[PDB]
């Protein structure tokens, strides 16, 4: 509720692995990702629509499972910084998972982080971790720290399988943790 | 200065909301700010 602590993400939306979506936003509120009309307003949180599949899949089958999902997103998913964390609830009636990986999720099955809480907010990144292992980073730890959010809307995370054979799956990005994490590269740092 | 070589390193696009945001961490974490300024000279010739 306290201002300071704004920050910008990126957000790209995936249906069946395919981009359909991109776009970077920075709210004090956080943000919500909707799948309609952009109404109720008692909500909080800058909402951010998912686009409808049919303008950009060509598969009716798909558009149709998607569409579905979509219109099951309700309030949304809200996503917000509060202190040292990265806050994310679910407000309708899909099962959300998420899971901190590289900029490209790799199909290294091993199962989510966890899933999305629906009666209360659950912290789903720590910046405090981030910044002690991105300091190592830069000594030459060789380890690059995680910054990017992925988010299975509406079926169990892709666990034995593709993620891009999921129907939504959204990627999102703190830009300026990417950053910080870019300048420790170019300032000499390997993987 | 020292911020601004910093910022300069971004060889990547970017936006006003995204620099402010990253002297905020680096305000905040003065031990981050003393890593990127260490590792800015740490390479020498060993051997």
């Amino acid at each position: 509720l306290v201002p300071g602590e704004e920050w910008e993400f990126e957000v790209t939306a995936f249906y069946r692995g395919r981009q359909v979506f991109q776009q970077t936003i920075s709210c004090p509120e956080g943000l919500r990702l909707v799948g309609s009309e952009v109404g109720d307003r008692t909500l909080p949180g800058w909402p951010v629509t998912l686009p409808d599949p049919g303008m950009s899949l060509t598969d009716r089958g798909v558009m149709s499972y998607v569409r579905h999902v979509l219109s099951c997103l309700g309030g949304g998913l809200a996503l917000w910084r509060a202190g040292q964390w990265l806050w994310a609830q679910r407000l309708g009636h899909c099962h959300t998972y998420w899971a901190v990986s590289e900029e490209l999720l790799p199909n290294s099955g091993h199962g989510p982080d966890g899933e999305v809480p629906k009666d209360k907010e659950g912290g789903v990144f720590d910046l405090g971790p981030f910044i002690v292992d991105l300091i190592t980073f830069t000594e030459g730890s060789g380890r690059s720290p995680r910054y990017a959010l992925w988010f299975c809307v509406g079926e169990s995370w892709p666990q034995d399988q593709p993620w891009t054979k999921r129907l939504v799956m959204v990627k999102v990005v703190p830009t300026c943790l990417r950053a910080l994490v870019e300048m420790a590269r170019v300032g000499g740092a390997s993987s | 200065s020292a911020l601004q070589d910093l910022l300069r390193t971004l060889k990547s696009p970017s936006s006003p909301q995204q620099q402010q945001q990253v002297l905020n961490i680096l305000k905040s974490n003065p031990q981050l700010m003393a890593a990127f300024i260490k590792q800015r000279t740490a390479k020498y010739v060993a051997n």
